[PDB]
């Protein structure tokens, strides 16, 4: 689990 | 094609006054003393420091000052912590140009672990003096020569990006330059492992262009501006080439040093 990933398929 | 590439310029100008709260023309206003707010709180040694140490915004289980005994290892907290904040208005700017939510995700990632590094310190410059760099969003500025006076291997680490600052601000770029330039970084086709390289330097292309109109308009008289603007994006590859190097020595000689997951996982496999 990125946590790029994670901000980027936020809101 | 000359009103297409302008309506660009005002779109990433506009989603970098959304995604970025401090931008240079406030940063210069009260570097310049040009404000109604009061001056900022200056940490020039290490009595201004403990009056100053709570102004810094580190959040934490723990307040800043009991978090470590060795002050350089504080301050080194407080970059690490603004630095994750720092991506994060990265990352949203990054979604706002136009097709990069298009591209493969990995790829999105890929760009943003590369670019991050780059931009954090182009936009450093606008919060840099010769003399020192404003802090805690704008309430309080400390000096270079207290930061370079910090024991080694901390001494050296911010002096890279004063010489870069000084250097970078003699362009005298304002806010709407600033933020094609950014766009261009983060749309750096060679970054490695990229999966889809032609459209990113499809992308970047168009960017290139929109800022090179935008360099000749805004700045008529700065023969080859754009030319130097390059030759700094190079320039900024190499600096984090050197903070890297200083990361590893911290890492292997400092056990106390902790890096945030965020950080880490740019950090990793660069
Ligand atoms: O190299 C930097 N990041 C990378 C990094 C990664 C892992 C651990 C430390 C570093 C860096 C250095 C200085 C920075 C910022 C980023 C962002 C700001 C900012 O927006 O103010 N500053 C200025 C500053 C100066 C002194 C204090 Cl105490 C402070 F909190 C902030």
């Amino acid at each position: 689990p990125s946590l790029l990933k994670k901000l980027l398929l936020a809101p | 094609e000359s009103a297409d590439l302008r309506a660009l310029a005002k779109h990433l100008y506009d989603s970098y006054i959304k995604s970025f709260p401090l931008t240079k023309a406030k940063a210069r206003a009260i570097l310049t003393g040009k404000t109604t707010d009061k001056s900022p709180f200056v940490i020039y040694d290490m009595n201004s420091l403990m009056m100053g140490e709570d102004k810094i915004k580190f959040k934490h289980i723990t307040p800043l000052q009991e978090q470590s005994k060795e002050v350089a290892i504080r301050i080194f907290q407080g970059c690490q912590f603004r630095s994750v904040e720092a991506v994060q208005e990265i990352t949203e700017y990054a979604k706002s140009i136009p097709g990069f939510v298009n591209l493969d995700l990995n790829d999105q990632v890929t760009l943003l672990k590369y670019g991050v590094h780059e931009i954090i310190y182009t936009m450093l410059a606008s919060l840099m003096n010769k003399d020192g760099v404003l802090i805690s969003e704008g309430q309080g500025f400390m000096t270079r020569e207290f930061l370079k006076s910090l024991r080694k291997p901390f001494g050296d680490f911010m002096e890279p990006k004063f010489e870069f600052a000084v250097k970078f601000n003699a362009l005298e770029l304002d806010d709407s330059d600033l933020a094609i330039f950014i766009a261009v970084i983060i749309l750096s086709g060679d970054r490695p492992g990229l999966l889809n390289v032609k459209p990113i330097e499809d992308i970047q292309d168009n960017l290139l262009q929109a800022l090179e109109l935008q360099l000749k308009l805004n700045h008529p008289e700065s023969s080859q501006l754009f030319a130097k603007l390059l030759q700094k994006m190079t320039d900024l590859r190499q600096i984090v080439t050197e903070h890297v190097q200083l990361l590893q020595v911290i890492k292997k000689t400092e056990t106390d040093m902790s890096l945030h997951p965020l950080l880490q996982e740019i950090y990793k496999d660069l």
